[PDB]
């Protein structure tokens, strides 16, 4: 939530269908939030 | 802010669970299986300024 953090994008495989789905990481708390998960998608 | 490119180990594979397991309480896709996570996985990093 603080520019003192990550951000992570994924492919995930999830029910033989493929996703993607960025995350957020606060450095301090470890506060993990899912952000966007849409899908399917073409594979890379 | 940096960007880079990671591997796919068990720390990639947890933030494929916790993606699935979130988006199931919020379950517009019906329900789903995690099954796996494949490459690219990208991360950024930020730093104090936006």
């Amino acid at each position: 939530r603080e520019i003192k953090g990550y951000e992570y994008q994924l492919y995930v495989y999830a029910s033989d269908k493929l996703f993607r789905a960025d995350i957020s990481e606060d450095y301090k708390t470890r506060g993990r939030k899912l952000l966007r998960f849409n899908g399917p998608v073409p594979p890379p | 802010g940096e960007w880079e490119i990671i591997d796919i180990g068990p720390f990639t594979q947890n933030l494929g669970k916790f993606a699935v397991d979130e988006e199931n309480k919020i379950g517009q896709y019906g329900r789903l299986t995690f099954n796996k996570v494949i490459r690219p996985c990208m991360k950024k990093t930020i730093y104090e300024n936006e």
